[PDB]
């Protein structure tokens, strides 16, 4: 039941007191240390991204880069860019790979592609990768987000009111948070890139047509550090499926 | 490290001992123990919650087991000590 | 008898202990960062005069030359006590590649060198402590069936002893069962440290659970020593191998001496002080002299050396 | 209780310690200084002095406990350890310590508790009814009570610096991995004076839950 | 270990092969 207990003595039994404590409330303040400084190091993460992204010649917004689809060079550099960050995340060691690497923007419907907007054509002779800008800005088209809005809790007594008593390209915000829709679309083709780098072909018949159990593995793959899961009740409603 | 201010090495003694004598009188009533009670609370109570804010393990078993743990009498006679035959 | 040499290593990573080499070109063994373990090595004197020349280049060490013809235990520690002006020492260590055939050394502890690492520290004193080593048989008692201390300030200088920091070692030859007997007639379990039984015999230690009635806490004193010299004769000395190993069982790990205290001389195998005990089947009281005795073994190094 | 003179000896050891504090230009009430920034030289200064103080009575015989010493105080949780808010290091000949002062200050916080019901001595109409028949200066329990507490601290950290001081830096990281080298331990050499150290004087334990 | 000079044998000659050319 864990209500310690507690007891002094002196010498030959003069005297002996008893006292007794919780540690409820002691794991509140373990949990709040730990989410918060958790939280820091991801959103430091995520600035040290966008400052790195900053050094680009950003003479425009990065909207507009995507919005125009006459040039693919400044798209290139930041896909590779990303790559690579996402590279050294998972490997605490400056690389340079396989030194030809190219891309195809699929700049139209009849080439577009169910889910994945990226695909790694592994080695045609070498690596290739496709580019759906036209979904991109499709996404990038945002306008979903504002931040003003309401969030699960419960049994705030126990759970959370104990919560309630803790504390030029000078650009806003809402861009940065668009930001990490590519960074997850990023990262979910550096699995399957690596994935493949690391395999055969034959099991995208599995990952591709559904990547799921591509877990097993990567069981024992990862580097004993995690990515970007830190909201894990990830979820919608299942059971209206209504097969 | 620049916190220091070495080689102020006094031995001090300042015995006043007539007046502190007295001083030390006013004092006498207050329960030993029972002050003694709230320091050793108040020490374990900060020590613990440290492990907690580092998201720690912690040895319930090894802290008793280490600190304050108590010894026997196994004479049956007495020895010299220290004191003053004061005055 | 012979010349002998000695390391001492720059930077104590690890402190107290030593080694025993039988080649220079042995270190290859011990190879990177091993050796970092290790405060002295002695080694027997070269007899090439090109080895100590690369010695004397060599600046990765200190190290110290001398003559020890006195080929004994006790009496080359004392030499390299003196030489590094130190009281207390560590444990010899030993490796699967064997040692020199320095085997006049043969009674001793053997550490096998990995355990090094995993090696504890002890609570037990705060101190490095002295030692001393008692029977039973004609010791201490009076001789007969039941028996009076020699002196009750004997019995009580045995409790006062814990002031100097020092550690109690019996060790009975006499068997085994009349010993508890012994302690309820006159306990000394608050008043003394280690006990041992059942040493009165050297048997056959070659390759070809207790405390039923009252919940005691001791031990199989298990026969674990070596028939040791392969010869005839009659001898069974007290054993450093086995004290050492139960002290360190017990965690005590270093010392500044040790002495025995015992009616034989002939088990004394090299110990720092013998106390032949004088036999007595009443009541002596003669302890003050004793007392005199162990005082100035003691004091022995208080000069830092113990002459 | 027949141990009451060894009690009073207790309290004249505390009482010798207040007096060198008082004597030792203290300037103000110590909990201010603690939270105040600058000072820290003062307080660590005052440290060294009590560690002293613990020595001299520890092991009087030679009056040199140390000659210079070395010190940091740190504001920074995260350049600090559980258990042991004071630590030793050695850097190349730079022996030093180290201490966090908020640790400290909160401990000193927390001294709310006073009088709850204990045995007690002998009220008496002869004792006091015969009084009231006929026939600065002050310092309040609490008051006295934060300077034992604070000086009660440094026993773990003395300890700890012996310790260190004869058996170097891996011994010193073996005791904090594993303190139970105090664990019932007054045996030592006579001038040690292990026994008139508070470990004996009193005890305490968790009443085990589970 | 009694492995380990062997070990390092091993790699002294691995070196003592690659370094020079």
């Amino acid at each position: 039941c864990n209500k310690v207990r507690t007891v002094t003595e002196i010498v030959n039994s003069d005297e002996k007191i008893q006292k007794t404590y919780e540690l409820a409330e002691f794991d509140l303040k373990n949990l709040s240390s730990l989410e918060s400084y958790e939280t820091l190091k991801i959103k430091l993460a995520l600035s040290k991204y966008m400052a790195m992204l900053s050094t680009l010649e950003m003479t425009q917004p990065l909207l507009e880069i995507f919005r125009n689809k006459a040039d693919t060079r400044q798209i290139a550099a930041v896909v590779f860019s990303t790559l690579a960050f996402i590279h050294n995340r998972f490997h605490p060691l400056v690389t340079n790979f396989t030194n030809k690497m190219e891309f195809v923007v699929t700049e139209t419907n009849d080439t577009s592609i169910p889910g994945e907007p990226i695909l790694f054509t592994e080695n045609e002779g070498v690596l290739l990768c496709s580019v759906d800008r036209p979904s991109i800005v499709k996404m990038l088209s945002r306008e979903f987000d504002t931040e003003a809005l309401v969030n699960f809790e419960n049994d705030n007594c126990n759970v959370r009111i104990a919560k309630t008593f803790g504390a030029d390209f000078s650009i806003t915000e809402v861009e940065a948070t668009q930001y990490l829709t590519l960074l997850l679309t990023v990262e979910h083709a550096y699995l399957h890139y690596y994935i493949f780098k690391n395999y055969g072909v034959f099991e995208y018949c599995k990952s591709l047509t559904d990547h799921s159990l591509f877990t097993n593995k990567l069981r024992s793959t990862m580097s004993t550090k995690t990515s970007n899961l830190l909201l894990s009740k990830f979820k919608f409603t299942i059971e209206d499926f209504d097969k | 490290p620049q916190q220091y201010i070495n080689s102020g090495t006094e031995i001090p003694f300042c015995d006043d001992a007539e007046f502190l004598n007295r001083l030390l009188k006013h004092i006498d009533p207050y329960p030993l123990s029972r002050m003694y009670y709230n320091a050793a609370n108040t020490m374990f109570y900060t020590t613990m919650e440290n492990y907690a804010v580092s998201n720690c393990k912690f040895n319930i078993e090894d802290y008793n087991n280490i600190f304050k743990v108590m010894e026997n009498i196994r004479k049956h006679s007495n020895k010299n000590s220290n004191d003053q035959d004061e005055l | 008898q012979s010349k002998w040499i000695c390391l001492r290593l720059n930077d104590a990573i690890i402190k107290r202990h030593v080694l025993v080499l039988s080649e220079y070109a042995d270190l290859k063994y011990l190879g990177f960062e091993k050796y970092k373990f290790f405060e002295y090595v002695i080694f027997q004197f070269c007899n090439d005069p090109q080895l100590c020349k690369i010695i004397e280049n060599n600046y990765n060490y200190c190290m110290q030359i001398f003559k020890a013809p006195a080929d004994d235990m006790r009496d080359i520690r004392h030499n390299i006590k003196r030489a590094f002006k130190t009281p207390v020492l560590g444990h010899m260590c030993v490796l699967s590649n064997k040692p020199p055939m320095y085997s006049f050394l043969k009674e001793w502890f053997l550490l096998p060198h990995y355990k090094v690492v995993s090696l504890k520290s002890e609570s037990l004193t705060w101190g490095f402590p002295h030692v001393v080593v008692f029977d039973l048989d004609s010791t201490l008692i009076t001789e007969e069936e039941q028996v009076e201390i020699r002196d009750p300030f004997v019995y009580d200088s045995l409790q006062e002893l814990h002031e100097m920091g020092c550690v109690l070692v019996l060790w009975s030859y006499g068997s085994r069962d009349h010993v508890a007997h012994s302690m309820r007639d006159v306990d000394l379990e608050g008043y003394f440290d280690i006990i041992i039984s059942e040493g009165s015999t050297v048997q056959e230690e070659r390759s070809d659970i207790v405390d039923y009635n009252l919940k005691k806490r001791f031990i199989e004193n298990k026969f674990v020593f070596d028939i040791h010299n392969h010869r005839s004769d009659n001898n069974i000395p007290k054993s450093p191998k086995i004290v050492i190993k139960y002290l360190s069982d017990k965690n005590v790990n270093f010392f500044k001496s040790i002495t025995l205290v015992d009616d034989l001389p002939t088990n004394n195998y090299a110990y720092d002080f013998y106390v032949k005990v004088k036999r007595c089947p009443t009541p002596v009281q003669d302890w003050e002299h004793y007392h005199n005795e162990i005082i100035q073994n003691i004091m022995d190094y208080e000069q830092y050396f113990i002459k």
